[PDB]
């Protein structure tokens, strides 16, 4: 509960829109979350570039971070060991973290046969007949801190045989086959060349009179002559501009008004609210349809009384509001529109059903 | 892929071949023309192995004398693995297009710790330990015993195998390690002795250097090896190092006092059974004055304690009388470890030749040359002959036993080197002797000697007639396979200079400047920022490195690093190095930047494999010298000036270039695998070190980034990723760098192969 409104306060139009539909009898707290309903790798530069922040005032800021400290816990299970083993009791956090800085721990300076057996790699073992230190100890902790990242990145002879042969094949002298495609060919390539455009009336000339005519064209401009007067006229200017005059009939409508105005943005953010809300639901609603499952059918029934009383509750009040006013705009009809269009899917669905069952 | 290779037809696995492994198939099969040794020098990642076995198993098919049975020596465990899991695929492809299964045998060969299932020895961390339970458990005499009472010890796992494992072969195909298991699993067996019995019978077997180079172990394998076998190496550019440490030998002041703790218990044991049955000496002394080739040959399970490294005409020769008794050669080892200690009482450094050592040691304990030959004989013989079980804490008696007989007959190429104090830390009573061998080919000797073929393969191989100088013989083929490349995956920069154009170098003098730590930190920062998550630095030294990366923590340059990308630094205990490593896999395949530091001379450079989401970026820290303190190399370079004309300055710079190109060499595994390489020295502008570069790396090598700068290499190096990140496509690699099965055929393009290679 707790966590459900501190979410619907992160998203208070929700949270509103929640309320609207919850309060209202609408639809159930149930219902409303019916529908509604990070991991870090481990690097190995977690170390070397956290440092202790010398801030020049004398400050030692740690910048202590959870995700540092899982890092090192993850990393180094010995840390997590005596973190547990320390505080709150023993020592401070802080003072922890002091001391494994001026502690020399800060302050540091085979499952495969074949390939890594080195003491089974040769067949005669046979008797010794026929700052070291710190680099040793630089060198096995090292090697011991790479392991354990390592490690913490996952957080018989058929295996030899298998590494074997992995290791001697030669993608070169193998097969490359690679053909993971499917040919296609249609039937009938015409349908694209007439494609969505529908059927035209594409009438066909007459008999050979049509050639008769394109002889009559081909003779009549066979000779030709350029023409000058003849290209236009006052007359044929006049018409041509009282048609592009303004209100002409090439000037379609003309001026419109201004529907911001018409329309208060309280209304406005309302029909707004309104048109996501029934978004959702209808969207709900889709996503139930098509009904292949007997349970679907309820779900829809109950999507249908969660519409019918939002649109009471909400849209008959807004429908009021909007008449007081005597707004002239039917921003109204759209949501009927939608309502009656999601109504008349349902009872056609419910009349199809009665038909296949009788 | 059918092919034809000079009238040999060759199953390729795969759809495409690449020109150069058609001129290495060729290259190869002209080298098994002439049945003689032969080095070839092979890119690494352009699947060298697949064509290598495709052309031994067409040989083998077209002429099995001609190739009795196969031998592969590699590095590493994981490296069979996948050379027995490229062998299997190969043989499934031949299967199908020949339609049947072929009468192939494939097997993998390790040691004990590879191929015990006694689930005693199971939670066994060692292989000693792991071999002196079995032996314990697989006693030859304790076998009889436990068969005459159930409740003695024994191991059935060896037991149904000698019962029912040995009549019957393996199936042809070819089995991995883990199969080995199953299999012995499921019959009850050990795959151990069970893989030993069927070498025989295998067509191809595959192990280490060390199984079959150290003398110690020669002869667990070349006894079921003719005159007709073929070897391949493979990745040997260091089996030099391996002979070397395979014929050293180390003594201490504590293995001094287990010695003679374990010498004491022997004769309170020897003692004890004489007063409970006096008769084991007697029969004891009738097999020594009868023969040796009695109790040897009779005996194969005893193998636990074989010493093979004396010559065949020494085995012959008996012990002498004067320690043929248990006490008399009790006494003998005892007074030759009290002369050894107080050899080794010297203050002081001493170097030695083996005759003059033993010139002494004659002059003090009257100790002839001929009764230490037999040393190892009769050691072998005394242990088996008092039911020893536990013959881990008699190891060092074992080891002086074993460097007496060395000493005994082997001279020319040895060292004996005595250091009371530490090198890293003199203050420090550590008084240890190392009798050093600077010969490695006589390791390899008898390889070239017995087989028909040596086949020596290796990325890096930049000098092609110091190996011939090194092993000491003479290589039919001395090839080299250039590679050719129709997109650059490869972009080697030097940078010399620093942001402050300070002159980088890695030499020990400048090794401890501050500044060149500040520059290399700069550039890993600015690689770091820019290259993508897989980067690896190879350095020069441990000590050095962690020093460097503590100068970074002080500067602070290492924290700025570690907030662009996860870093990973290898220590010195290998369960460590191992949890990084994973890390660093697991980070570069989760999209966070991984960044591994390593040496050259460490594990990570040995055995270990950079795929193209792994090997972005590979830096190299100046030439890796070897610490010269050691005079073991010393002597070892002293010994090569002396007897091969090779210049010690000359050696160790072809040892920094070998270890740097192990290091860069990995990071690419073929075609689209693009990496970038980083070398921060000066130094390796030298004609003479940049000289000793890969020929496929040098080449590639542009002398306009020739000795660069920190910014100038990240410029190169962005406008090298996004042109190698750009799309790309396997049809343009057609005909250019890719072959398909009508390109090959094309008589220009075998003309264009045969021109890649250059023989030297
Ligand atoms: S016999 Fe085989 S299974 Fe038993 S201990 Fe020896 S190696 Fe292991």
């Amino acid at each position: 509960l707790e966590e459900k409104n501190r979410m619907l306060q992160e998203d208070p139009v929700l949270f509103q829109l929640y309320k609207d539909l919850v309060v209202s009898q609408v639809i159930s707290a149930e219902e409303f979350w019916a529908n509604r309903l990070q991991d870090v790798g481990i690097s190995a530069a977690f170390l070397a570039d956290v440092r202790p922040q010398t801030d020049g005032c004398n400050g030692l800021r740690y910048n202590l971070t959870s995700d540092i400290i899982e890092s090192i816990f993850r990393t180094y299970p010995a840390v997590k060991m005596k973190y547990a083993e320390n505080v709150p009791h023993n020592m401070t956090e802080k003072e922890f973290w002091t001391r494994f800085f001026q502690s020399h721990y800060f302050h540091r300076d085979g499952v495969k046969n074949p390939l890594l057996d080195l003491t089974a790699l040769e067949d005669k073992p046979l008797d010794e007949g026929y700052k070291e230190n710190s680099n040793a100890a630089i060198i096995k902790r090292f090697n011991h801190h790479s392991a354990m990242v390592l490690a913490a990145g996952l957080r018989q002879p058929a295996v030899k045989r298998a590494k074997l042969q992995e290791s001697i094949e030669y993608e070169d002298l193998g097969k490359n086959n690679s053909v993971k495609t499917i040919a296609l060919n249609l039937k009938k390539s015409d349908r694209y060349y007439h494609g969505p455009t529908p059927i035209q009336s594409l009438q066909y000339a007459t008999s050979q009179d049509i050639i008769n005519s394109f002889q009559s064209i081909r003779q009549e401009m066979e000779a030709y002559t350029p023409k000058l007067t003849q290209v236009l006229s006052s007359s044929a200017a006049s018409s041509t501009i009282t048609a592009l005059s303004p209100g002409g009939a090439l000037m379609q409508g003309g001026t419109q008004q201004a529907i911001n105005q018409m329309v208060p943005n309280d209304i406005q953010s309302e029909l707004k609210h309104l048109y996501v809300a029934v978004g959702e639901l209808l969207r709900h609603f889709w996503s139930c349809f098509p009904v292949n499952t007997p349970f679907l059918e309820e779900k829809v029934v109950k999507m249908k009384s969660n519409l019918e009383r939002f649109q009471v509750t909400k849209l008959c009040p807004f429908q009021e509001k909007i008449r007081r006013q005597y707004l002239s705009t039917n921003l109204v009809s759209h949501i009927e529109e939608m309502l009656q269009t999601a109504y008349n899917k349902l009872h056609t669905w419910q009349s199809r059903r009665l038909m296949k069952k009788t | 892929m059918k092919l034809n290779v000079d009238g040999l037809l060759v199953y390729f696995p795969y759809d495409y071949i690449y020109p150069e492994q058609f001129s290495y198939m060729r290259e190869l099969k002209r080298t098994l023309d002439a049945k003689g040794h032969g080095v070839l020098e092979m890119p690494s990642g352009t699947g060298k192995t697949v064509s290598l076995l495709a052309l031994i198993m067409a040989y083998q098919r077209a002429y099995p004398l001609e190739v009795t049975k196969l031998i592969y020596c590699s590095r590493t465990v994981p490296e069979i693995e996948k050379v027995i899991e490229e062998l299997r695929k190969l043989l499934n492809f031949y299967e199908k297009q020949e339609g049947e299964k072929l009468p192939f045998l494939g097997l993998a060969l390790s040691s004990r710790k590879n191929l015990c299932i006694h689930p005693e020895v199971t939670p066994l961390r060692f292989g000693k330990d792991v071999d002196g339970k079995c032996h314990s458990l697989t006693a030859s005499y304790v076998r009889a015993q436990y068969q005459h009472d159930t409740s003695l010890p024994h191991c059935r796992f060896y037991e149904e195998f000698d019962a029912h494992g040995r009549e019957v072969p393996l199936p042809a195909g070819i089995y991995n390690l883990d199969d080995l298991k199953a299999l012995g699993r499921r019959q009850g067996w050990c795959p151990y002795f069970l893989a030993r019995y069927s070498i025989l019978h295998a067509n191809v077997v595959v192990y280490s250097y060390h199984y079959l180079l150290d003398p110690k172990i020669a002869d667990l394998v070349s006894k079921e090896l003719a005159r007709k076998a073929v070897v391949v190496f493979d990745e040997a550019h260091n089996i030099d190092n391996v002979c070397i440490d395979s014929m050293s030998v180390n003594l201490t002041r504590r293995t001094l006092d287990r010695c003679q703790g374990n010498l004491e218990t022997l004769q309170k044991t020897v003692l004890r059974i004489k007063e409970t049955d006096e008769q084991r000496l007697r029969d004891e002394y009738r097999r020594l004055v009868e023969g040796l080739r009695e109790a040897s040959a009779a005996r194969e399970t005893d193998a636990h304690l074989a010493n093979p490294v004396l010559p065949d005409e020494v085995l012959q020769e008996a012990v002498p009388g004067s320690i043929r008794t248990a006490e008399h050669f009790l006494g003998f080892l005892r007074r030759l470890l009290e002369y050894v200690k107080w050899r080794l009482r010297v203050q002081h450094v001493v170097q030695e030749s083996p005759p003059a050592f033993l010139s002494g040691l004659a002059q003090r304990v009257c100790i002839q040359r001929k009764p230490l030959r037999f040393c190892a004989e009769r050691l072998r013989s005394l242990l088996h002959t008092l039911e020893i079980t536990d013959l881990a804490d008699f190891s060092p008696l074992t080891l002086l036993a074993n460097f007496a007989t060395l000493v005994s007959t082997y001279a020319k190429g040895f060292t004996i080197i005595i250091e009371p104090f530490d090198d890293r830390t003199p203050t420090i009573a550590n008084p240890i002797l190392h009798f050093s061998c600077m010969d490695a080919s006589l390791a390899i000797k008898p390889v070239f000697e017995r087989f028909q073929s040596v086949i020596i393969t290796s990325g890096t191989l930049s000098p092609l007639d110091i190996y011939p100088k090194i092993l000491d013989f003479h290589p039919v083929t001395m090839a080299t396979f250039t590679m050719t490349l129709a997109r650059v995956c490869l972009c080697p920069m030097i940078i010399g200079r620093g942001n402050d154009q300070v002159a980088i170098s890695s030499k020990f003098e400048t090794r401890e400047d501050i500044a060149v730590i500040r520059n290399y930190g700069n550039l890993l920062l600015e690689m770091s920022a820019v290259v993508p998550d897989g980067i690896v630095a190879f350095f020069t030294s441990y000590q050095y490195m962690e020093s460097t990366v503590a100068s970074w923590y002080e500067q602070g340059i290492l924290e700025n690093i570690q907030r662009n990308k996860l870093l990973f630094i290898e220590t010195q205990d290998g369960a460590e190095t191992s949890v990084a490593l994973e890390k660093y896999q697991e980070a570069c395949e989760n999209g966070r930047g991984a960044i591994l530091l390593s040496v050259a001379r460490g594990k990570v450079s040995e055995g270990i494999d950079f795929v193209h989401h792994y090997g972005r970026a590979v830096i190299m820290f100046g030439v890796p010298y070897v610490y010269t303190q050691s005079r073991i190399l010393k002597a070892r370079l002293e010994y090569l000036r002396d007897q091969f004309q090779i210049r010690e300055n000359d050696f160790l710079t072809f040892d920094a270039m070998r270890h740097a190109a192990q290091c860069v060499g990995r990071a690419i595994r073929g075609k689209t695998d693009y990496g970038l390489m980083v070398f921060a020295d000066k130094r390796f502008a030298r004609g003479d070190k940049r000289g000793k570069l890969p020929r496929w790396i040098q080449e590639h090598l542009t002398d306009a980034n020739l000795n660069l700068t920190v910014d100038e290499g990240v410029q190169v190096a962005k406008y090298f990723l996004r042109q190698m990140a750009q799309p790309f496509h396997r049809e343009d690699q057609l005909g250019l760098s890719l072959l398909s099965l009508e390109q090959l055929e094309s008589e220009e393009t075998l003309k264009r192969i045969e021109q890649i290679a250059q023989q030297l």
